[PDB]
């Protein structure tokens, strides 16, 4: 009933809560098929539970490196990006000096527009019946729009929606107050199509198996354009990479400085979980590597986290023999994602998996803020390295 | 002050730190002269001629083999090698003069503070938690089957199979041709490597496999090449790794690795052939395709008397438990008295490595 190896003891899960989970059922299910058609263990950083309807209409762009400002968690901005960082999620509003200069300069940069929010009756009601994040809409007196309040923890915002039609569709521009005076209301938007972008998904980790270690998991700091072409040989790339040798524009979009710190098994995993979400052509949510090797790490900003993994997990003695399934320890909802919830149940997590073959890439930053350093390389040793090296040291008498 | 552990291959190089359980650094054994070593030779294939300075096992070229110690040292690693001791790995039946010469080298060239040189083969069981049994580690450039009793490789027992990935690699490209595709180059020889490792296996039963192949095709697989070009493989999935069994696939007139391991055990004390026989543990990544583990079940149950219990360990990691062996051992308290000194070193000279 208990997984037991070594210092580990894990209690079977007695009642299974159900997380609401920002992700749509249906990108859980193509990631639980990505996991198990490539044998690897894909790790999903949070999405905000109102960003699903965003992310499962198909319509929007995401957020790369290029837009660094955060996307909001609450009133009718919920799941878009705000120019003004005041009414992003909390973690831009401690620092609203730096994340407002991300904002400006993508826009100012190219990289994003200055775009209005429009919303459609369907959002409005989700928002204001579904996750109760603006209150009951009122015509507000000479305004003429329709006034309605939300809250960001701390304070209540009023926000305005003005009936418009656009291309023809009837919406709900979103206007707010700016110094006493109405507003329309400003959020990022793509700087091709001008539509706004919605949060990405970011890859926390992917672990790969023992047997596929090999020279495609070194990661590797990002090259210039020019650092690329010259270490590499034009003959043997492929049309993709011929591409961006010709294009310079082309490069830096797709690849190089965008992509952080990334090895070729994740380049090409991201190309994989992109063209199995049927999403390309600018609608791509994975833009760059994964949180395991990227030196600004927030590990309070990484759960809870959606895990997904090949199917043998789920086995009746899929962690091993005597060891049970993932299901019995973690929650595991009805698509195959197991949600992680905490870096404690994600350092438990990762050492099930070490020990089940798979490798894990830790991040020295992942410990800040943790009461031990739990993501280390003595702390995660694989429990067969470990075993073997005690029945060696016995039999050879050292 | 940590211990390094490098794994010189024949084709990959695996190093890292004693007490961890995976190399940190692995790239292949290749120096391209104007110099360039491991994955900058390779991306720079166009402008460079590639050399292996390890064939079959053993280290040939000593200019470039310093070349690739430090490109381990300085470029993988980041480390200064004065500073750390260093376990290297060789290949069982090792020249002695070869072994002199990498002490010689690790010494006088990268100054070590100490350094130990052990059997790739014995390190793979220690990496199983065992100290007897018997080794089949089929790499890149060789192939060997080593006997092991109490920590100990047995010599007179050891078989040598000139016959590892490279040459399954050469004979897929050879077989391929026979449905009309052309794989040649240098560049090609790597896509067919790729097609190698992902879409090959051991067949249980090859004769009735190949009927299989002949009369449907639920045994292909397709595979997209670099130029999205797809193309289809059938019986070559299995015909590949058959020549591990059946070495005349090739031209050779050797044993199969089923008849060498039973040779290995035949020319051992037959006290301890019942525990070699229930110990056979694989490594290399020559052993990675799937059912060689229950076809070698299979051949080592017919050639072996009747109530021979057989086992067949084929650990998931196989590919690098020569690495992690020498880990294991490098970093255990009680071996660090068993470290070749550079004092003793200055004191003795190559000859202290016997
Ligand atoms: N190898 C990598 C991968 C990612 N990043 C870092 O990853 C972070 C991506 O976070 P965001 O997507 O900008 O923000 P979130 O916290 O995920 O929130 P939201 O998308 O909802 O705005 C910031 C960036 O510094 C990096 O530097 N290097
Ligand atoms: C990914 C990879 C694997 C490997 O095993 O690589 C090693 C080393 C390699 C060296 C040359 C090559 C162009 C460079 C890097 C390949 C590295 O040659 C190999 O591919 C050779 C030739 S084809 C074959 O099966 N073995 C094996
Ligand atoms: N999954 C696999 N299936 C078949 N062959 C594999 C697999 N993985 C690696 N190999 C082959 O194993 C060889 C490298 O294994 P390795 O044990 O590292 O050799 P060495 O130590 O001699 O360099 C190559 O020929 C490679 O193609
Ligand atoms: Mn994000
Ligand atoms: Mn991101
Ligand atoms: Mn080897």
């Amino acid at each position: 009933k208990t997984y037991q190896s070594r210092d580990l003891v894990l209690e079977p899960i007695q009642h299974p809560k159900s997380i609401e989970l920002g992700m749509p059922e249906v990108d859980q299910s193509v990631l639980a098929e990505v996991a198990e058609r490539e044998n690897v263990i894909i790790g999903v950083r949070p999405v905000d539970e109102k960003s699903k309807s965003l992310i499962a209409s198909k319509m929007y762009s995401s957020k790369g490196l290029f837009v660094k400002a955060k996307s909001s968690d609450w009133g009718p901005m919920s799941g878009f990006i705000p120019v003004d960082q005041s009414f992003a999620k909390a973690s831009a509003r401690r620092d609203l000096e730096k994340f407002n200069e991300y904002a400006e300069q993508s826009i100012l940069s190219g990289n994003a527009v200055s775009a209005n929010l429009y919303l459609n009756q369907v959002r409005i009601e989700e928002l204001v019946s579904k996750y109760e994040s603006l209150t009951p809409l009122e015509l507000d007196v000479d305004s003429g729009m329709y006034k309605t309040t939300a809250t960001n923890g701390d304070q209540t915002i009023p926000f305005f929606l003005n009936k418009v039609t656009v291309d023809d569709k009837e919406l709900w521009q979103v206007h707010y107050l700016r110094e006493g005076e109405l507003a329309p209301f400003k959020v990022i938007g793509d700087p091709v199509s001008k539509q706004p972008m919605t949060a990405d998904y970011d890859l926390l980790t992917v672990m790969y198996t023992y047997g596929d270690l090999g020279p495609q998991d070194k990661v590797k700091q990002p090259l210039t354009w020019e650092q690329w072409k010259e270490s590499v040989t034009y003959e043997d790339l492929s049309p993709k990479y011929k591409a961006r040798y010709d294009n310079q524009a082309l490069y830096e979009k797709q690849d190089g400085a965008s992509l952080g710190m990334v090895s070729d098994r994740l380049k090409e995993l991201k190309d994989v979980i992109n063209t199995s979400l049927g999403r390309t052509d600018g609608l791509e949510m994975v833009h760059h590597g994964a949180d395991d090797a990227n030196p600004y790490a927030v590990m309070a900003d990484n759960f809870p986290a959606t895990f997904f993994v090949p199917k043998h997990f789920f086995d009746d003695d899929g962690l091993g023999e005597g060891k049970g399934s993932i299901q019995t320890y973690f929650n595991v909802n009805e698509q195959g994602a197991v949600v992680i919830q905490n870096p404690q149940e994600f350092s438990n997590f990762q050492q099930v998996a070490i020990n089940a073959s798979y490798r894990a890439s830790l991040n020295d930053k992942w410990n800040s803020g943790l009461d031990s350093p739990l993501f280390t390389t003595k702390r995660k040793l694989s429990h067969d390295y470990l075993d073997a090296r005690d029945e060696v040291a016995k039999k050879l008498g050292l | 002050t940590t211990a390094l552990v490098c794994d010189n291959g024949s084709g990959l190089v695996k190093a890292g730190f004693a007490g961890d359980d995976a190399p940190r650094a692995v790239f292949p054994s290749i120096v391209g002269r104007p110099s360039y070593v491991g994955d900058e030779a390779q991306s720079k294939r166009g402008i460079l001629t590639l050399k292996y300075p390890i064939e079959h096992g053993i280290i040939t070229n000593w200019d470039d083999m310093e070349k690739i110690w430090h490109h381990t040292f300085y470029n993988e690693l980041r480390v200064a090698p004065e500073e750390h001791p260093t376990l290297l790995t060789e290949a069982p039946l090792n020249p002695k003069a070869n072994r002199e010469k990498m002490t010689q080298i690790m010494f006088e060239t990268f100054n070590v503070p100490a350094m130990y040189v052990a059997i790739q083969a014995v390190l793979s069981l220690y990496a199983s938690g065992r100290t007897t049994g018997i080794v089949l580690d089929s790499g890149d450039g060789v192939t060997h089957n080593v006997p092991i009793y109490e920590g100990y490789a047995l010599p007179h027992a050891i078989m040598r199979l000139d016959l590892a990935g490279r040459d399954l690699t050469d004979y897929l490209m050879k077989i391929l041709t026979e449905r009309g595709y052309s794989f040649v180059t240098t560049a090609e020889r790597e896509i067919v490597r790729d097609i190698k490792e992902k879409l090959c296996y051991v067949a249980l039963d090859f004769e009735n496999e190949m009927a299989t192949a002949a009369s449907s095709s639920s045994l292909e697989k397709s595979y997209e090449l670099p130029d999205g070009q797809v193309i289809t493989i059938g019986n070559e999935r299995f015909r590949c790794p058959e020549t591990l069994f059946q070495p005349s696939f090739i031209g050779m007139e050797s044993a199969g690795i089923h008849e060498t391991t039973y040779n290995s055990i035949m020319k051992c004390d037959i006290d301890i052939r019942k525990d070699l026989y229930a110990n056979n543990v694989m490594s290399g990544g020559t052993t990675m395709y799937p059912g060689i583990a229950d076809r070698m079940q299979k051949e080592i149950t017919a050639l072996a008397p009747s109530t021979m219990k057989i086992k067949i360990i084929a650990p998931p990691e196989r590919k690098y438990s020569v690495w992690i062996g020498g880990s294991i051992l490098a970093s255990l308290s009680t071996f660090q008295q068993m470290w070749i000194t550079k004092q003793e070193y200055d004191e003795a000279g190559p000859s202290i490595v016997h």
